[PDB]
């Protein structure tokens, strides 16, 4: 049911509900995008 | 229209984010535009992103990828559309 051993986080904020797209929409986006280089979009290389 | 209902629903948010990337109204008459401005303003100053675990950045990034896969312009108003197509166009 997990992949880590951390007892609790170290930072949190209310900036987690601005979300412009729904879980069903995000799932259909994920199918087409197929996570190409997704964890590198901020690095532009 | 099984997956089509979801596919066509995503376009609403793409048009709303593209509008918000150009719009200047602090309280625009569009309900999504008011939210899209808060969303881009968050990402414009965030320190978490997809590499740290940010749920907001990753939400724009999906939405922008869906558009950028098709997009080919160098003057597009969405800031991440450019960043994403520049990486995606290198693939074969
Ligand atoms: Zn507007
Ligand atoms: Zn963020
Ligand atoms: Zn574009």
């Amino acid at each position: 049911g997990s992949h880590m051993s951390e007892v609790h986080p170290s930072r949190l904020q209310t900036t987690d509900n601005l979300l412009p797209m729904s879980p069903e929409e995000f799932d259909e986006v994920s199918r087409i995008v197929g996570s190409v280089e997704f964890d590198s979009m901020m690095n532009t290389v | 229209s099984p997956q089509e209902s979801r596919r066509l629903s995503i376009q609403r948010c793409i048009q709303s984010l593209v509008h918000a990337c150009q719009c200047r109204n602090a309280n625009c008459s569009l309900p999504s535009c008011q939210k899209m401005k808060r969303v881009v303003q968050h990402t414009k100053g965030c320190k978490r992103k997809t590499n740290g675990g940010c749920p907001v950045c990753k939400q724009l990034i999906a939405l922008c990828c869906y558009h950028a896969k098709h997009c080919q312009e160098n003057k597009c108003p969405v800031p991440f559309c450019l960043n994403i197509k520049h990486k995606l166009r290198q693939q074969q």
